[PDB]
């Protein structure tokens, strides 16, 4: 309600100018005495655990059967391939897994740019160079599969066996499911219409491209809500 | 390579990640706990 | 809904065992990595300043003009005794104001369980002592005023008259009229049917008397409601 003037009348002119699902300029005003470093350090205890997201699980290549072989036509190897591979962001909607489709002869950098779009997949980073493809017939083609996950669990304990039935040339990978990067944040002051001593704390926020921004503060958001309904109850 | 040996640990000589980003959410998650604040204190005060 | 494997199948197991108005145990289970400290320092942060609650305001006493008078028929002193009263906490279920009613003559310490209970009044502590009286007809009679505020404003912006239009004899009290005074929580771990890393948050809450914690922390968890809902418009 309206009450008495501590922070009643007291708007949080919070606004919205967003940059697409990789970074963004998070402002705030008005707090009042000693309020930016609990916000930072609280959103920084529950953005690096709590959140979901989507990560690279296991890479199937061609007829290159394990990590270390070579193909015939690409200078760099397949291990510096894959690595490459695993730093791919990608952005799953609403989908448990999926199989990314992708294809290239003759000769051409292949980028992230060259994946096949998918109604529920979309490319963070198209200007990711892979690999240098040269002539001599060079087609290479990969499955890249998405799923699931929250935060790091190691490839020993997951051990996954998609085609490890008779036909084999898969192997697991390790997965960083967590989606926020970094959050850095300034304490410079504000000034509203009930006093003075106000703290405008303005945060650079940097997520790799799993999950969006704002599905994952008003996740985290929902979360904290059912946090602080922690002292209710009696015994 | 240090971290199952006893040159680094959990306080010792140990850094394995390519920048300052995710320095810290390793060293939140109980896995690194020197050359963070080096990393942090490089980036904070020439931000501004 | 039931959704994924995160929290959605996890219950809070949060049960009640009552003692009056005071002090509860609070207990919790399951939060998992690393949820016990931003609970107990989130309400903190909420539980100290932003619970509204009544307090003693403004205290008429008899013949006695002013605080450092002396009565006829008393050991201690006046200020002693309205000391005793700053501590007196009082419960308001639905009233603006209230005027308690409180007479007693001859020998006997007066404690609070003398006060003329009202319907909406309720005594948390009647063991508490005031003063001493003794034999020839000492009679005291007060008449505790009480009013609803929030947190701490000092008795030199606030000033009241009362009783300060022409028949004097009143003066403005510090009131403090913060109800939560303690929290202490413990932070040993829990295990349900998802996961075994979880942590179970019990909570030695505290509070004088004046509002109740179940009906403190519901308030509470409806302006923690009305706190998260920032993150949601545009511009």
């Amino acid at each position: 309600m309206q009450g008495s003037v501590t922070e009643f009348l007291k708007p949080r002119l919070v606004d919205i100018e967003q940059v697409s699902s990789t970074h963004a300029k998070v402002t705030l005003e008005p707090l009042e005495r000693g309020f930016g470093h609990t916000l930072g350090n609280a959103l920084r205890r529950i953005l690096l655990s709590s959140m979901p997201g989507c990560a690279v699980t296991e890479v199937e290549i061609d007829g290159v059967l394990h990590e270390y072989s070579t193909k015939e036509g690409v200078q760099e190897d397949i291990l510096e391939i894959l690595l490459n591979l695993k730093g791919l962001a990608v952005r799953v909607q609403g989908k448990d897994e999926v199989i990314l489709t992708l294809n290239k002869s003759g000769i051409g950098p292949v980028t992230a740019a060259d994946i096949t779009h998918d109604g529920d997949v979309e490319i963070v980073k198209p200007q990711h160079v892979i690999c240098h493809l040269t002539d001599e017939n060079a087609s290479i083609s990969m499955r890249i599969k998405v799923q699931r996950g929250r935060g790091y669990v190691p490839a020993s304990t997951r051990i996954h066996s998609e085609e490890d039935e008779r036909p084999i040339g898969r192997l697991l990978v390790d997965a960083c499911y967590s989606p926020v990067e970094r959050i850095a944040y300034n304490v410079e002051a504000a000034r509203v219409e009930q006093r003075t001593d106000l703290d405008k704390l303005v945060i650079e926020m940097e997520t790799n491209g799993t999950i969006d921004p704002e599905e994952a503060i008003r996740r985290a958001a929902t979360i904290l809500a059912e946090q602080l309904e922690a002292f209710v109850d009696l015994r | 390579s240090g971290l199952a040996s006893l040159h680094a640990r959990v306080k010792v000589r140990i850094t394995e990640y390519e920048k300052d980003a995710n320095g810290e959410l390793v060293a939140k998650t109980s896995l690194k706990d020197t050359t963070v604040g080096r990393a942090i204190l490089w980036m904070i005060v020439p931000k501004g």
